[PDB]
């Protein structure tokens, strides 16, 4: 508890054995029967384990490409270039940059926004994935890829993560977007 | 795909094994001595039923041998002595591993049963007959009010045998069961939701007392 709180703060947790997720939690409602990827803490972005990445051996394998795609997000952009650099033993070389390799700054970049203000709370109030999406990518390059919305819509700030939802579906004020963006 | 488990995999390949083996051998020795020896014109030669050919095996297996039934063709007595070199290294090892598998089964499994109104108490941690008899001699000592509380450890070993007496000697108001308070599904088995306290207890003697803690 903190002076002028608690369970408010966000938290992210490693793992070692995924069955733990169990005591990591209360107003949980859960079984131990489920799971990882089914519990709450894991469906609200508390939890994580390296057991969710055994499927990138064989997900390597279908398509090569798309293990590119993942590291080129979740590393920020390490590059085979820089993991050469490092490999010379020199320690990460830097300094001042050219204009020409500096350029690279435009990366994409993974965001998150609030429907609660600003251009888009007019979908918030009330509209549809599908319209936000399009209005979006359409006046911002903005491309939308999922919610982040309250567990506890009618209470706690547990929210849970929705990938890519239909077109008709509904949107509240209180929802957060992931979305992939420029600026 | 319903030899689910590994043990339950080991156990049916033991059974059918053994059963089709002493079945097809008892064929081939029923075969040779209603036949007889062919080297003798098929003179030499003795009815026995293929049910007298099964027992005589298993009678051979065993080591039992009475010779109330034994094999009086060449060709049946040189497979009874082939049958002999082979199957008492299967017969030897089967039972004891049948015997092994068939008494792997956990004793104390099951739940408790609420009985109407009446409290009950669940200990877990190091249970054994010198930490239990230590409790218990002071937990239902003579000299208390007389309460109805019932006792219900929780732990994953099979209890010693001190500790199988002192639990038959106080079985109208202690029970043990096999499991862990790590696990939900046992914790639901002792009904701890409905349970008046939890006793968690200490090692006092372990190793590390960090560890235990
Ligand atoms: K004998």
């Amino acid at each position: 508890t903190f002076d002028d709180a608690g369970a408010n703060v966000p938290l992210i947790t490693e793992l070692a054995n995924d069955s733990n997720v169990q005591f990591l939690d209360q107003d949980d409602d859960d079984d131990p029967d489920t799971e990882l990827y089914m519990t709450q803490p894991f469906a609200c972005g508390t939890a994580f384990a390296v057991s969710v990445l055994d499927s990138l051996m064989s997900t390597s394998y279908f398509n090569d490409n798309a293990l590119t795609l993942i590291r080129t997000l979740i590393t920020g952009g390490a590059t085979p270039e820089l993991e050469q650099i490092l490999a010379e033993g020199a320690g990460m070389r830097g300094g001042y940059c050219s204009p020409a390799v500096l350029a690279n700054r435009d990366r994409c970049r993974v965001a998150q926004i609030s429907l609660f203000d600003g251009p888009l709370a007019q979908f918030g109030q009330g509209g549809h994935y599908g319209e936000l999406f399009v209005y979006a990518l359409r006046h911002f390059g903005i491309l939308c890829i999922g919610l982040y919305r309250f567990r506890d819509t009618n209470p706690s700030s547990k929210r849970y993560v929705i990938t890519n939802p239909p077109e008709d579906f509904p949107l509240l004020p209180t929802d957060q977007v992931y979305v992939l963006t420029y600026k | 795909n319903v030899l689910k488990t590994s043990t339950l995999i080991r156990l049916v390949q033991l059974v059918v094994s053994f059963v089709s083996l002493w079945l097809t051998a008892a064929g081939f020795l029923h075969l040779l001595e209603n036949s007889g020896d062919p080297f003798f014109d098929f003179g030499n030669a003795q009815h026995l039923t293929y049910w007298e050919c099964l027992y005589f095996l298993m009678v051979t297996m065993s080591t039992v041998g009475f010779g109330d039934i034994f094999a009086t063709t060449v060709l049946g007595r040189t497979f009874v002595v082939i049958f002999i070199m082979i199957f008492i290294g299967l017969f030897a090892s089967f039972i004891p591993e049948i015997a092994e598998i068939l008494g792997k089964r956990q004793k104390y499994g099951g739940s408790y049963k609420k009985e109407r109104g009446k409290r009950h108490v669940v200990v877990c941690g190091y249970i054994t007959f010198d930490s239990v008899s230590n409790f218990l001699k002071d937990f239902l000592h003579k000299d208390r009010e007389d309460v109805d509380v019932e006792i219900v450890f929780l732990h994953k070993g099979l209890p010693g045998l001190e500790l199988e007496g002192l639990l038959k000697r106080h079985f109208t108001q202690v029970e043990y069961f096999w499991g862990s308070v790590m696990d939900a599904n046992d914790l639901e088995r002792v009904k701890i939701q409905e349970a008046d306290a939890c006793l968690v207890l200490a090692n006092k003697y372990c190793q590390d007392p960090d560890q235990e803690d």
